[PDB]
DNA sequence: TGCATCCGTGAGTCGAGGGTAATAAGGCAGATGAGATGAAGGCGCCGAAGGGC
DNA sequence: GCCCTTCGGCGCCTTCATCTCATCTGCCTATAATGGGAGCTGTCACGGATGCA
C-alpha cells in the first residue's frame, strides 16, 4: 500500500516493518521445518506404488507449504490436524495425476480406487471374484463401462524384462516392427502402377488425363468436374459422359482379367 | 576411438574421447565394418577395387 | 526415467517460484541430481533405481555395454536375411565342392 | 527316437519382419526368425578378405 | 435379400426404407448413410472413414455436415431422444438396439 | 508378515469395539503372495513331460539356483563337483550336460 | 539447476577431481549437498580490513 | 533350374578359425537335413550327433 | 460357424477360424478405387486378421 | 610412505522357454471442445415444355 | 430431333450460429494424527585411489 499510492517512508516505518517482514517469514519456516516430520511420517504409508518415497515426502512438503498459509490460530486447534488434511490432499493428488506412465485424470482414477476397494471387500464377504455386472449394481452405472474402466486401469509393461526362464533375451526382441515397409507390396505396388500406365496409355489420351486427374494419380488432389472443364474447354456434363465412356470400355474383358488377377 | 569402445571398458574410452576431441579416421577394419564401408583388406583395396 | 527427471525439474520450478526454506530447495536439487544420475548411468551410484518387478532400470549407459549392449551386438553382428539352418546328414556320395 | 526331430528344426527365411528400434530382423522360430550373423563370423569373413 | 434391423428395413433395389412398416422417404446421400449404418451393424461409425467411404475424397467442406445428417436420421426414424442410431463423443455413431 | 504389518495399521486408526477380525483382515496380500511363487518363478517350472520317466525326474530333482541360491556365473567350480557324501542322497552320473 | 554428468565426476579417475584437484569424496559432498565450498574470496578487500 | 551355379555358404557355431565358413555349391535333395560332405567335417569341426 | 471342419486335413497357410476385424480406415490408394471400378468389387470395410 | 581396502573391469556359441502387485479421498465451480439443433442461401433438376431448321 | 436458352420448385447441401452433453482442472475439507522397510551382502583376477597413521 505505501510503494504504490503512498509516500517517503519515515525512519520507523520501513526498517521495523521490513523487519517484522522478515521476522514472519522465518517464523514461517521455522514451523514449516519442524512440523516436515509429520510430512516424512505420513508419507511412510504411502509408498511402495507408482512413485518413491522421497518424492511422495517431496510432494507433502510442498503440500505442508500450502497449508500454513491458510492456518488459522484463531480457530484454536492444534496445526497438526489442519496440516493433516492439506498434506494426504497433496500426496493424493500428485499420485493420481504423477505416479502412472500413462497420465488418468483425477476424475476417474478416483473410480478405478473405488472399483478396487468394493471388489476387493466384497470378494471376502461373498467368498469368491465379484461378476462386473453384480459390481456396476454396487456402481449404479452400467456393466459395460466397469469392463471399460476395468481395462483402463492396466499398467504399462517393460520391453526390456528377461521374458525367459534363463536370463538370454528382453521382450522387444520379440516385438515386430509394423511400420516397416514390407519390401515385397512395395514391388508389387510398382508393378501395379506400371499396369495402370499400360492400360491408360492404351486408352485415348483424353480420357486417361480425365481419369488421372479425376482421381489424382500424377497429382496429391482428385479434382471435381469444373477443373476439367476448366482444363479442357468442356462443360461438367461433357466430362460426365467421358468418365461414363472411360469405365464402360474398362469393364472390357481385356483390361478386366489383365488387372484383377493383381489382387 | 570407435575401434577402443567397441571392445572393452566403453564407458571410460567413451568419457576419455569425449575429453580429448579425438578425431576417429573411420580407417581401420573394426570402423569399416561398423559403419559399413568396404573392409581396407582383400577386395577392399583400391588396387582391387 | 524421463517422466522422473520432468517431475523433479518442474517440483522444483514450482519450489523456486514459490520460495522455500534452503532445506526442501536444497532436497529438490539433490534429487534433480540423482534423477540425472540415473538417468545418465543408472547404479553406478548408489542403489539403482527401480522400477516393477525388482529389476534395475536400463539407462543410457546399460544400453552400450558388454555383450548386450548395441556396439557387440547389433553393430559387430547383426541378424541376417536370405540365410536358414537346419540338421547336418553325411553325404557320402557328394563331390567335394 | 528323440525329442529333437528336424520337422521341428527346419527354418529358412527370405524376407520377414523386423525390430522396433533397430531395423534388424527377429530371431527364432515363432517369429520368422533369420540367423544371427555374429561377430565371430565376421572375424572369418574379414580373414577370408 | 433385404437387410433388415430391429424395425428398420431396406430393399436394395429400389432405395426405399421401412420403419416398423411404415414407409418413409429419405434423400439419396442420407440414404447412404443409412446404408453404411446397416451394412456395418453392431460396429462403431466415425465421421471420418464414413467421409472416406460414403463421401467423395474430394470433399471440401466441414464437418459439421456428417453430424446435421445423422440429425436428419434422427428426425425421419429415430424421432425419440434416445435412438437406436448411438452417438460416441471423439468416435462417432454406431446402429445398435439399446440394452 | 505383510498381513502383520496391515492389520497393525489398522487396529490403531478404528475406535475400541467398533472394530472386528473381518475388517482387520484384508486377505489380498496372501493371495498375491501365492500367485507370485506359483507363476513367473523359476523353482517353480512348466512341467518336462514327455514320457513317463522325464515327468517322474523333474520331480524329485534338487535344484540350486533361485532366489537363497547361487547363480551359474555366481557357481564356481568347487561347487559343480561331486561331493563324498552324494553317494546314497544324490545322484552323481544324472545331471544336464549344459 | 545445473548437474554434474556422472560420467566425469565418477569413475575410477575422477575427471572432474582431477581437473579441480579435489578427490571425489571431496566432491560427492558437495553436489549432493552435504559440504559447502568456497567459490571466491576477496584478497583485496581482506588484505586492507 | 535356378539353382544352377549358386554359391550358397555353410557356417557353424561357434566359428573359431577362417574355415569355419565354406561356399559350397546345393544340390536339391529330399527330406530336410542338409547334406554335408564327410570331408570337410574336420575343418568344420562338425559331427552328427 | 466359421471354423475348420473335425477330422480334415490342413497345412501350411490354410486358414483355421476366421475371425475379421473392424479395418478402421486408412488411405484408400487410388489404385484401389480403379480397382473396384473394374470388376465392382466392395469396399471390404474389415481386415482379416 | 605404507598398505590394507576396496572398486571397478573382464567371464560363449547357437535353440526349450513369453506378461508376476495398493489404498480414507470426495463435492463443487468453471470451462471447453465435441456434438446436438435450427435457419437460410447458391444451385440441381426437373416440370413445364418454347421452338423450328 | 433435339440444342439454345428459361421460371421456378423444393431439395439439398452447406454453413453460420447456437444451444447442450461429457470431460477435465483447480479448491476446499479442522480432535489428533511428529522421523524410512528392507537388504542380503560373499564368483575369479587385476590395476588404482584411499583414508588414516
Ligand atoms: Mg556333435
Amino acid at each position: 500500500e505505501l510503494s504504490e499510492r503512498g509516500e517517503k517512508l519515515p525512519a520507523a516505518q520501513r526498517r521495523d516493518m521490513m523487519w517484522i517482514c522478515r521476522d514472519g517469514d522465518r517464523a514461517k519456516n521455522h514451523l514449516l521445518e519442524a512440523n516436515l516430520r509429520l510430512v516424512v511420517s505420513l508419507a511412510k504409508r504411502y509408498t511402495g506404488r507408482g512413485m518413491a518415497f522421497l518424492d511422495l515426502i517431496q510432494e507433502g512438503n510442498l503440500g505442508l507449504i500450502r497449508a500454513v498459509e491458510k492456518f488459522d490460530y484463531t480457530k484454536g486447534y492444534k496445526f497438526s490436524t489442519y496440516a493433516t488434511w492439506w498434506i494426504r490432499q497433496a500426496i493424493t493428488r500428485a499420485m493420481a495425476d504423477q505416479a502412472r506412465t500413462i497420465r488418468i485424470p483425477v476424475h476417474m482414477v478416483e473410480v478405478i480406487n473405488k472399483l478396487g476397494r468394493i471388489q476387493r471387500e466384497l470378494l471376502q464377504d461373498l467368498g469368491r471374484e465379484p461378476t462386473p455386472e453384480e459390481l456396476a449394481k454396487e456402481m449404479d452405472i452400467t456393466p459395460e463401462k466397469v469392463l471399460e474402466i476395468q481395462q483402463y486401469a492396466r499398467e504399462p509393461i517393460s520391453l526390456d524384462q528377461t521374458i525367459g526362464d534363463e536370463g538370454d533375451s528382453q521382450l522387444g526382441d520379440f516385438i515386430e516392427d509394423s511400420e516397416a515397409v514390407v519390401a515385397v507390396d512395395a514391388v508389387s505396388f510398382t508393378l501395379l502402377q506400371d499396369q495402370l500406365q499400360s492400360v491408360l496409355d492404351t486408352l485415348s489420351e483424353r480420357e486417361a488425363g480425365v481419369v488421372r486427374l479425376r482421381f489424382g494419380l500424377t497429382d496429391g488432389q482428385p479434382r471435381t468436374l469444373d477443373e476439367i472443364g476448366q482444363v479442357y474447354g468442356v462443360t461438367r456434363e461433357r466430362i460426365r459422359q467421358i468418365e461414363s465412356k472411360t469405365m464402360s470400355k474398362l469393364r472390357h474383358p481385356s483390361r478386366s482379367q489383365v488387372l484383377r488377377d493383381y489382387l | 576411438w570407435l575401434s577402443a569402445a567397441s571392445f572393452q571398458e566403453t564407458t571410460r574410452v567413451l568419457t576419455d574421447a569425449a575429453i580429448n576431441c579425438r578425431s576417429d579416421k573411420l580407417n581401420g577394419l573394426k570402423e569399416n565394418v561398423i559403419i559399413g564401408k568396404l573392409i581396407p583388406a582383400g577386395t577392399g583395396i583400391n588396387r582391387y577395387r | 526415467l524421463y517422466r522422473r527427471v520432468i517431475n523433479r525439474n518442474n517440483r522444483l520450478k514450482r519450489l523456486i517460484d514459490l520460495g522455500a526454506p534452503e532445506i526442501i530447495v536444497n532436497n529438490e536439487k539433490r534429487m534433480l541430481q540423482e534423477s540425472v544420475d540415473a538417468l545418465f548411468d543408472n547404479g553406478r551410484r548408489g542403489r539403482p533405481v527401480t522400477g516393477p518387478g525388482n529389476r534395475p532400470l536400463k539407462s543410457l549407459s546399460d544400453l552400450l555395454k558388454g555383450k548386450q549392449g548395441r556396439f557387440r551386438q547389433n553393430l559387430l553382428g547383426k541378424r541376417v536375411d536370405y540365410s536358414g539352418r537346419s540338421v547336418i546328414v553325411v553325404g557320402p556320395q557328394l563331390k567335394l565342392h | 527316437k528323440l525329442h529333437h526331430l528336424v520337422d521341428d528344426k527346419i527354418h529358412a527365411r527370405s524376407t520377414g519382419p523386423y525390430s522396433m528400434i533397430t531395423q534388424q530382423p527377429l530371431g527364432g522360430k515363432a517369429q520368422f526368425g533369420g540367423q544371427r550373423f555374429g561377430e565371430m563370423e565376421c572375424w572369418a569373413m574379414q580373414a577370408y578378405g | 435379400v433385404r437387410l433388415t434391423f430391429a424395425d428398420i428395413e431396406l430393399d436394395e433395389e429400389t432405395h426405399e426404407v421401412w420403419k416398423a412398416g411404415q414407409p418413409v422417404s429419405l434423400s439419396p446421400t442420407e440414404f447412404t448413410l443409412l446404408r453404411y449404418f446397416v451394412i456395418n451393424a453392431g460396429t462403431v461409425l466415425s465421421k471420418p472413414k464414413i467421409l472416406d467411404h460414403v463421401w467423395r475424397y474430394d470433399f471440401g467442406g466441414d464437418v459439421n455436415v456428417v453430424e446435421s445428417y445423422v440429425s436428419y436420421l434422427r428426425r425421419k426414424i429415430d424421432t425419440g431422444e434416445k435412438r437406436l442410431l448411438h452417438t460416441l463423443r471423439g468416435v462417432g455413431y454406431v446402429l445398435r438396439e439399446p440394452r | 508378515s505383510r498381513m502383520e504389518r496391515v492389520v497393525r495399521e489398522r487396529m490403531t486408526t478404528q475406535d475400541v469395539e467398533a472394530i472386528t477380525p473381518q475388517t482387520l483382515i484384508n486377505i489380498r496380500p496372501v493371495v498375491a503372495a501365492i500367485k507370485e511363487f506359483f507363476g513367473t518363478s523359476q523353482l517353480s517350472q512348466f512341467m518336462d513331460q514327455n514320457n513317463p520317466l522325464s515327468g517322474l525326474t523333474h520331480k524329485r530333482r534338487l535344484s540350486a539356483l533361485g532366489p537363497g541360491g547361487l547363480s551359474r556365473e555366481r557357481a564356481g567350480l568347487e561347487v559343480r563337483d561331486v561331493h563324498p557324501s552324494h553317494y546314497g542322497r544324490m545322484c552323481p552320473i544324472e545331471t544336464p550336460e549344459g | 539447476a545445473p548437474v554434474t554428468h556422472i560420467w566425469y565426476f565418477k569413475g575410477v579417475p575422477s575427471r572432474l577431481g582431477y581437473l579441480l584437484d579435489l578427490a571425489p569424496k571431496d566432491l560427492e559432498k558437495i553436489i549432493y549437498f552435504a559440504a559447502y565450498v568456497i567459490t571466491s574470496v576477496d584478497e583485496e578487500m581482506r588484505h586492507n580490513e | 533350374e535356378v539353382i544352377a551355379e549358386h554359391p550358397v555358404l555353410l557356417n557353424r557355431a561357434p566359428t573359431l578359425h577362417r574355415l569355419g565358413i565354406q561356399a559350397f555349391e546345393p544340390m536339391l535333395v529330399e527330406g530336410k537335413a542338409i547334406q554335408l560332405h564327410p570331408l570337410v567335417c574336420e575343418a568344420f569341426n562338425a559331427d552328427f550327433d | 460357424r466359421g471354423i475348420v471342419r473335425i477330422g480334415a486335413e490342413v497345412r501350411d497357410g490354410d486358414i483355421l477360424v476366421g475371425k475379421v476385424t473392424p479395418k478402421g480406415e486408412t488411405e484408400l490408394t487410388p489404385e484401389e478405387r480403379l480397382l473396384r471400378a473394374i470388376f465392382g468389387e466392395k469396399a471390404r470395410e474389415v481386415r482379416d486378421t
